[PDB]
């Protein structure tokens, strides 16, 4: 039957970025986690809730593949009860996680000569996030007491900032991306499952 | 080597057409936001038209002196760029550039470039636009001579005479002679035509021995000319 | 309790850079934003540039915008502010300033300030002060006094009787001569009844090099 | 960039009277970024009034900020001892561009003192190194403005003179300057007659106090 | 559209002089999301295409050499030649790419140079032209400075009026001279009737107007 198109995820081209980050549902497939695990050279490949050897013996109402780009020192802060500008204002994962993150070295795709300035993080924000939300807003960030009225300035900053992915960086700052598979069962029939 | 190589210009009449092409070697044109300049003669570089490429959708984008007429396009199984012109005006007279410029801004490509840069442009084809006719050169000797000698070395040259439009393109000896060649800017006579000299300092101890011959070759009519350049008793 | 502390006094000299810090306790340094002005002995204050501590995004005027630069290390809530290929007219006073923030929010204004960096830009070498006495030569109220000639750098400090003649005591702003060096004289008026009977010696302190000096003042 | 422009230079004010410091922008400008600071000699600048209008945490009641467009007011309504001090206006509109005033002085007024005035002739111990030093002090007067002219016998002096002066003190409300003469030695021991010679508005007649030596 | 405009239009310092090249965008071109400053620099010679010197505002191409330095931020930006050599004779245009694509006026910049005078050759016309009617004489000026140089045609001592052109070259990126070529074109019939062909030259290296002549009996 059909295979579950995680080439279209893990493969594409262009990446989101983290702020801006990118959902994409799975459903109606097979899919052969077993050859995920081996499909590549992951640098990361943290299981929650499930062994990813024995994930190809369950189904699943739907399964959802979030993809975004970020540093190397902030694949830490893709995981359940972490802290940090990237957890708290761009990509949150709830306690009860139960999903594999996934992360590769991307410096051959993501960084520029003189810099690669369109990967772009949240800086700033009034509070965290809730797990799985997303804030694509773009509002000059009030930081005193008067209003910015869209305009920069004191105490008016921009919510948003960019990587400077260079090539040169060290492999900490280096882009990496990371691709989180969310597993979820409802009382609805599975759609996806496992050989 | 990663080159772009423009083509398809020349004399065209107004209220024509007209499509220029530019055929890319040595990068991954698919991914790069090609656009096309121009140049009027003894002017300044005027942005033409972008078009990006096929992952980030492919949009193009005119300028507003030319939007209407124009149509950019590719062909990515062949790796070339096009730019449709219609409806043609004297004041699109200009040599035209395709170019990488503006893209590695914005285009997926990352730092493994073939030469480290990424801020490419062709050599540049020249369209004039003109209700007028073609004419070919012609092509006269400038004899070296004791009017034209001072200290050892030896001044002789080629005039190419009255011929539209530009451009001509003069080398010496089949491409032999390069050193010492001047090839002075044509100039525009009022009887609509132009004209230029080419000159080159020789020692003139050779000038018995050594055999010049300058070949001119006009594209646009179709003329090539070779001439022997021999000294004259002055 | 709250506020900004800054580098201390330095000497430079011409071509040179100079990088003053500034460390901020008491509030929310990494929603704050640091400026940096200068201003110059009895002279109007100067704008350099800010810096957005979250960011680290600059904005320099344009009388400082090639060689100047303002940085932060937010783990150690710090400003820096570099200045390059000092000159003369860049001996000044230099000053940080920032808005108290909370957990909350920010003020709307620079009310922290720091205590100021004095950055002298010459190209002297440092030397002890020779002090001389300025004679006390009426009927009543006299002037004397003593001058301090020819030291580097600022300051110097002048005493009066180890700090016991105060009233009508006028130690005036220093002058940088010719010679790159500084001069400041000091003064004192005492009644011409007791010019005999009290005794006169004034103190002379120039920590940057260890000279401390006292001198008699006599008819 | 915007240059703002302070009005007046200095103000001469008795304690509990009223200052009118003005502030002109070349542009118009947003009062939320216009702020005024005072500053005492010596200390780091204070910021008395942000937004144009607002008064900084703990500021007198006395302390009034007023303005929009392109003229901003500061204004002291009833002088306090501890209020004669620099004050400077500043815009911060933007993320660039920002700018102070020239900076106006707000100073004690008293009635006019004439300065009592001192020549000291150069020390011995100071001519053996070669440079000689002549000092003229004037003491304790008001208003601040003044000349001192040098004349060694008749010779007007021109070009090496070096001036200073003091703040105005706090008992009498007075300024005091000190102006230093310098000339070689051997230039120094070739006249007699030194002179300096003092003009100031409390002095009826200019005033010429001299020595005779060298 | 974005609208590029730049002050001056041409430019001319000695060798190892400083030039300055100012450009002023109708909009910032300041990208709020990275702080990035989305413009650049580009070099042209005649007869060649643009090459890309500065990007980012500041950020060097490989190989452009450390005399060039961008600078400025958001509508008003700066690029200096800190000493200015004999192979920046070219024109500069600044360029915006926040939004498409759009060039500035370019800026020519020219070297000043100490004073050559020219070395005058002429040619007589080809058997070959005369054979068609005509008879063009060229006259040729070498490696002169500055540009201002005066060729009158005389035939038989008649100045002549309307029968000749002029050409000159690009200023040479070695020795900073300049060439030109200025040709005279008679009938065959009027070119015969007369003997003695003259290139005069008027130029400030020359103490007199020099002259190179030919002989029609003599050719
Ligand atoms: C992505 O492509 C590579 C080779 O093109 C392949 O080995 C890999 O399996 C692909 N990824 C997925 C998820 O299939």
């Amino acid at each position: 039957t059909n295979l579950c198109p995680f080439g279209e995820v893990f493969n594409a081209t262009r990446f989101a970025s983290v702020y801006a980050w990118n959902r994409k549902r799975i459903s109606n497939c097979v899919a052969d986690y077993s050859v995920l695990y081996n499909s590549a050279s992951f640098s990361t490949f943290k299981c929650y809730g499930v062994s990813p050897t024995k994930l190809n013996d369950l189904c699943f109402t739907n399964v959802y593949a979030d993809s975004f780009v970020i540093r190397g020192d902030e694949v830490r802060q893709i995981a359940p009860g972490q802290t940090g500008k990237i957890a708290d204002y761009n990509y949150k994962l709830p306690d009860d996680f139960t999903g594999c993150v996934i992360a590769w070295n991307s410096n051959n795709l993501d960084s520029k000569v003189g810099g690669n300035y369109n990967y772009l993080y949240r800086l700033f924000r009034k509070s965290n996030l809730k797990p799985f939300e997303r804030d694509i807003s773009t509002e000059i960030y009030q930081a005193g007491s008067t209003p910015c009225n869209g305009v920069e300035g004191f105490n008016c900053y921009f919510p948003l900032q960019s990587y400077g992915f260079q090539p040169t960086n060290g492999v900490g700052y280096q882009p990496y991306r990371v691709v989180v598979l969310s597993f979820e069962l409802l009382h609805a029939p599975a759609t996806v499952c496992g050989p | 080597e990663v080159q772009l190589v423009e083509s398809g210009g020349g004399l065209v009449k107004p209220g024509g057409s007209l499509r220029l092409s530019c055929a890319a070697s040595g990068f991954t044109f698919r991914d790069v936001w090609m656009s096309w300049v121009r140049q009027a003669p003894g002017k300044g570089l005027e942005w033409v038209g972008r078009i990006k490429s096929k992952i980030d959708g492919g949009t193009t984008d005119y300028a507003a002196p030319v939007k209407g007429r124009f149509t950019i396009s590719r062909d990515d199984s062949k790796n070339t760029l096009y730019l449709q012109m219609n409806s043609l005006k004297t004041e699109d007279t200009a040599v035209y550039y395709c170019t990488t410029a503006g893209s590695y801004y914005y285009d997926t490509v990352g730092p493994g470039l073939p030469e480290g840069k990424f801020d490419y442009w062709g050599q540049g084809t020249l369209v004039t636009v003109s209700s007028a006719s073609t004419k070919g050169p012609s092509v006269f000797p400038l004899a070296p001579s004791s009017k034209s000698t001072s200290g050892g070395t030896a001044a002789l040259g080629c005039l190419v005479k009255d011929y539209f439009p530009e451009p001509v393109t003069v080398s010496w000896n089949s491409g032999a002679l390069t050193s010492g060649v001047h090839t002075f800017p044509a100039v525009l006579q009022s009887s609509g035509l132009y004209s230029l000299s080419s000159v080159v300092t020789v020692p003139s101890s050779s000038l018995g021995t050594q055999t010049y011959i300058c070949n001119v070759n006009h594209k646009p009519s179709n003329t090539k000319v070779d001439k022997k350049v021999e000294p004259k008793s002055c | 309790e709250v506020q900004l502390v800054q580098s201390g006094p330095e000497v430079k000299k011409p071509g040179t850079s100079v990088k003053v810090s500034c460390k901020a306790s008491g509030f929310t340094f990494m929603s704050s934003a640091v400026q940096w002005v200068r201003q110059a002995r009895g002279q109007r204050l100067e704008w350099i540039g800010w810096i957005v501590i979250g960011s680290g995004n600059t904005n320099y005027a344009q009388k400082f915008q090639e060689r100047v630069t303002i940085t932060r290390d937010m783990s150690t809530s710090t400003a820096y502010m570099e200045l390059s290929s000092l000159r003369s007219e860049d001996t000044a006073v230099y000053y940080c300033a920032a808005p108290y923030c909370s957990s909350i929010s920010c003020n709307d204004g620079f009310d922290i300030w720091g205590q100021g960096t004095m950055v002298t830009v010459s190209s002297a070498s440092t030397k002890g002060p020779s002090v001389f006495p300025l004679a006390p030569s009426s009927g009543g109220t006299a002037a004397l006094g003593c001058l301090v000639k020819d030291y580097f750098p600022e300051p110097v400090t002048v005493s009066w009787n180890s700090g016991a003649l105060t009233s009508g005591v006028h130690t005036f702003p220093a002058v940088l001569q010719s010679s790159g060096l500084y001069s400041l004289s000091s003064v004192v008026t005492v009644p011409s009844s007791s010019l005999g009977t009290q005794t006169y010696i004034c103190n002379v302190n120039h920590k940057p090099s260890n000279t401390k000096v006292d001198k008699k003042v006599e008819p | 960039e915007i240059v703002l422009t302070q009005s007046p230079g200095t103000l001469s004010l008795s304690p509990g009277e009223r200052a009118t410091l003005s502030c002109r922008a070349s542009q118009s400008v947003s009062s939320s970024y216009l702020a005024w600071y005072q500053q005492k000699p010596g200390q780091a600048p204070r910021l008395l009034i942000y937004g144009a209008s607002s008064r900084a945490t703990g500021i007198p009641d006395r302390f009034s900020g007023s303005g929009s467009g392109t003229d901003f007011t500061l204004t002291i309504s009833r002088l306090e001892p501890e209020d004669f001090a620099v004050y400077y206006c500043q815009h911060y509109g933007s993320s660039r561009g920002w700018t102070f005033g020239q900076g106006t002085k707000v100073e004690i007024k008293r009635t006019v003192a004439a300065p009592s005035v001192f020549i000291f002739p150069p020390s011995d111990e100071q001519l053996k190194s070669g440079t000689a030093s002549v000092v003229c002090l004037l003491n304790n007067f008001y208003p601040r403005e003044a000349k001192v002219q040098w004349k060694v016998d008749n010779a007007l002096q021109s070009g090496n003179s070096q001036e200073s002066v003091t703040e105005q003190d706090s008992k009498d409300s007075t300024y005091s300057l000190s102006s230093t003469l310098t000339l070689s030695k051997a230039d120094y021991e070739k006249h007699k007659v030194y002179a300096c010679e003092v003009t100031h508005q409390g002095l009826s007649s200019p005033v010429t106090k001299s020595f005779n030596r060298g």
